[PDB]
């Protein structure tokens, strides 16, 4: 701790005062995993598989849940020509389990591709199919010069809008008989919504028995963090899934596959600073420990 | 087999076409260099901007 | 995976279909059903594909179409040649596999 | 002739590894699928696997994959259908077919090869 | 019609357990202090334009939510009987007055977009309240034993989501479904809009107190 | 000071992933470049 006077500091010398030097951190043990007793895989192969898109005009939006379905097929396999992803990360996708998924299905031309994008402009994304701003989700504009091909027709609206209506006149009923510039291609988006409900589509990732009383890193639905697991007097309603404090910390989350009230206490942190006399005259050190029960050194 | 051969075939696409990348690693100047550009060297000026 | 009649028994100068029977999620979907001749012991042949197109060459008494769930081959006025296997297809998207095929008809005819 | 053509009659062996070609012409092979289909004596017809010469993309079917390799080699329009070990109870007829799109069907349809494999010499 | 809207539309924004905290959020609710269309025993017909507020007093059965109806345009056919509940998106030929008894409900069921049965939910008033909000279809219903003397409480009463499955339809026009007993009840409507809350979370959990934002 | 050029062959395709910080076929246990790689990517189209 002298020495960590001599660091801090910067110099060779430290004279009379306590020098704060860095805060005592008690590491976690062995990470636990607690994903829902859940255990069957989802179908993507009804989304990614299924190569019958529906043209933009009238595109199909299919809706998954309940399962730990594994995102390693898709990620590893990079069977496609272009994976955009806003929000999650190609790699990162196989921690986290997801209030609930919706995979967008619809074709459009290789160019224009870039307006599957939160914003950008043109003709297909001013009136026929408008990302949101805040956007989250990965983009998989797969290569199809010989699944999308006619039938596969084209045409401001909301973000997530859907109307299809027909009315010198004017109707914007188009196709395209194709048979590479200019060639369509298949766009799949998958579109996320985190910590808003009980997350119901999970990771691969193998679960992992509970501990309590001990500092622990976890992942509870992706709620990646580390502290110790202790019980309290407060109730979640059984419609609630998990609390929060200020500063977005979830203080409180009811673990799944138990559903058994827990409160995340970070574990035990104190600042430690020394009690120097001075390399002048000693090199003995004293330490400090700021406001923790002798017990827990 | 923990290993196999891809081939990269002439006629094919992208994928198997191959693209002879070599990595030009550089370092910042830390050291002396054996390595220089082609600058036409000069002289030496001294308590001089 | 796609049920059809097994075989078809007929005279000369009858009209007979053929059920192209399936499920909700193969041929009920609302995806085109295709459809061949399959000459026994030859390679097979196209009848009918998107349900209202005619090949070139085809002769008229074969005709395609779907009612829903299921499929129908409009055969009119059979004659002493139409003795073949006769096969379905549709298109599956979420089954993975680009193409489905019927489980088979025999159509015979004395 | 405007067909998916393959070799005659073959007679072989269980236990070695054959792989069989189709060849492609008079047609443009580039904007069309190509394709082949198996078909049990007596049994209802499998449409095996499936490739696209355009680049090459590789199709198989849940029952017929990993089983066969295939390959379309587009320089000279063939395509392969590779055995590594052959079933006594393999005995069929096989057919290399090339498909469409959208409409997703058959079109045009090969002779077909009488593969009959079996411990007789 | 002209009535004070005292205290109703609260419901819990976003299924987040806060204890203890004030939470401001900017979420559908009905203003207080806001105006009723009272109405009995006839039972008209009248619109959801973006967000409307429901109320009533086995005497109101179901709901009938439909742009279109005759077998036109999909519809959401909830309706509370029979021991099992049942909430369609069938395109329902929903007739001038269909009605339950003995069941006479159903008209031309098919083809049916979305499709859900489960357990049924539930001096005596009923709340419920019906919101598509970016596709979710999500549905409230509380009850509240006060007596007939007034038509609403003083007290403040919190809402939690009844189903949180979502639809993300287009409902315009909306009809409850009555009771001809053989004894006809009455029924409130209100109207949600988006003026921020503020929402006052109890220790124990519960929504105590709230102010709306854009009143006095 | 000190210069390398690092010579391989590789899919073609896969150039996207020869980049300070990617997750591709090679750039999992073929070679990995750091995350804070200063230098210059040369590729062609050497399938000639
Ligand atoms: C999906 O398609 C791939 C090739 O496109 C195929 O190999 C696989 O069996 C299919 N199944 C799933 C689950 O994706
Ligand atoms: C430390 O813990 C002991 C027993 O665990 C308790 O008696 C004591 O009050 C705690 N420290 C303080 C400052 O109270
Ligand atoms: C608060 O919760 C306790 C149980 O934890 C319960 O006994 C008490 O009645 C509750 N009070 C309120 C405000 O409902």
């Amino acid at each position: 701790p002298l020495s960590e006077t001599k660091c801090t500091l910067k110099s060779f010398t430290v004279e009379k005062g306590i020098y704060q030097t860095s805060n005592f951190r008690v590491q976690p043990t062995e990470s636990i995993v607690r994903f829902p007793n859940i255990t069957n895989l989802c179908p993507f192969g009804e989304v990614f598989n299924a190569t019958r898109f529906a043209s933009v005009y009238a595109w199909n939006r299919k809706r998954i849940s309940n399962c730990v379905a594994d995102y390693s097929v898709l990620y590893n396999s990079a069977s496609f020509s272009t994976f955009k992803c806003y929000g999650v990360s190609p790699t990162k996708l196989n921690d986290l389990c997801f209030t609930n998924v919706y995979a967008d299905s619809f074709v459009i031309r290789g160019d224009e591709v870039r307006q599957i994008a939160p914003g950008q402009t043109g003709k297909i994304a001013d009136y026929n199919y408008k990302l949101p701003d805040d956007f989250t989700g990965c983009v998989i504009a797969w290569n199809s010069n010989n699944l999308d091909s006619y039938n596969y027709l084209y045409r401001n609206l909301k973000p997530f809008e859907r109307d299809i209506s027909t009315e010198n006149c004017y109707f914007p009923l188009q196709s395209y008989g194709f048979q590479v510039g200019y060639q369509p291609y298949r766009v799949v988006v998958l579109s996320f919504e985190l910590l808003h409900a009980p997350a119901t589509v999970c990771g691969p990732k193998k679960s992992t028995n509970l501990v309590k009383n001990k500092c622990v890193n976890f992942n509870f639905n992706g709620l990646t963090g580390t502290g110790v697991l202790t019980e309290s007097n407060k109730k979640f309603l059984p419609f609630q899934q998990f609390g929060r404090d200020i500063a977005d910390t979830t203080d409180a989350v009811r673990d799944p596959q138990t559903l058994e009230i827990l409160d995340i206490t970070p574990c035990s942190f104190g600042g430690v600073s020394v009690i120097t006399p001075g390399t002048n005259t000693s090199n003995q050190v004293a330490v400090l420990y700021q406001d923790v029960n002798c017990t827990e050194v | 087999f923990p290993l196999q051969s891809y081939g990269f075939q002439p006629t094919n696409g992208v994928g198997y076409q191959p693209y002879r990348v070599v990595v030009l690693s550089f370092e910042l100047l830390h050291a002396p260099a054996t390595v220089c550009g082609p600058k036409k060297s000069t002289n030496l000026v001294k308590n001089k901007c | 995976v796609l049920t059809q009649p097994p075989s078809v028994s007929g005279a000369p100068g009858q009209r007979v279909t053929i059920s192209c029977t399936g499920s909700s999620s193969n041929i009920g979907a609302g995806y085109d059903v295709h459809w061949y001749q399959q000459l026994p012991g030859t390679a097979p042949k196209l009848l009918i594909y998107g349900n209202s197109n005619r090949p070139s060459g085809v002769p008229d008494r074969f005709s395609g179409s779907k009612s829903g769930t299921s499929a129908s081959l409009a055969i009119t006025g059979l004659q002493a040649e139409d003795e073949a296997d006769y096969y379905c297809q549709s298109y599956d998207s979420s089954l993975s596999a680009l193409y489905v095929f019927g489980t088979g008809t025999k159509v015979t005819v004395l | 002739e405007v067909q998916l053509v393959q070799s005659g009659a073959e007679v072989k062996k269980p236990g070695e590894s054959l792989k069989i070609s189709c060849k492609g012409s008079g047609y443009s092979f580039t904007s069309y699928w190509i394709g082949w289909v198996r078909q049990m004596p007596g049994k209802g017809l499998e449409w095996m696997g499936i490739i696209y010469p355009g680049d090459s993309d590789t199709r198989y079917s849940p029952s017929f994959q990993g089983q066969v390799t295939i390959s379309a080699d587009k320089s000279i329009s063939t395509a392969y259908l590779q055995w590594s070990s052959l079933k006594a109870s393999d005995t069929a007829m096989y057919y290399c077919a090339r498909g469409v799109a959208v409409d997703w069907y058959f079109d045009l349809w090969g002779r077909g090869t009488l593969v009959t494999v079996s411990s007789a010499s | 019609a002209y009535t004070n809207s005292f205290t109703r539309g609260v419901y819990y924004p976003d299924k987040v357990f806060r204890s203890s905290v004030l939470h401001s959020t900017q979420d559908l609710f009905l203003p207080f202090f806001s105006n009723v269309t009272w109405f009995h025993f006839d039972n008209p017909v009248l619109p959801f334009n973006d967000g409307v507020y429901f109320a009533s007093t086995n005497i109101i059965r179901g709901w009938i939510f439909g742009t279109t109806l005759d077998s036109k345009t999909q519809s959401l056919l909830i309706v509370n009987n029979a021991t099992n509940v049942v909430i369609k998106v069938c395109e329902f030929q929903f007739c001038n007055d269909p009605f339950l008894g003995e069941f006479r409900v159903y008209s031309s069921a098919n083809n049916c977009t979305f499709e859900y049965v489960s357990q049924p939910f539930l001096k005596n008033l009923r709340e419920f309240v019906f919101k598509n909000i970016d596709g979710y279809f999500k549905i409230y219903s509380k009850h509240t034993p006060i007596n007939l003397v007034r038509d609403l409480p003083q007290g403040f009463s919190a809402l939690e989501p009844l189903v949180d499955l979502p639809i993300g339809i287009n409902i315009t026009r909306f009809q409850t479904l009555l009771a001809l007993h053989r004894g006809a009840a009455a029924y409130y409507v209100g109207y949600l809009q988006p003026r921020t809350f503020l929402l006052k979370y109890n220790e124990n959990g519960t929504i105590t107190d709230a102010v709306d934002c854009a009143l006095d």
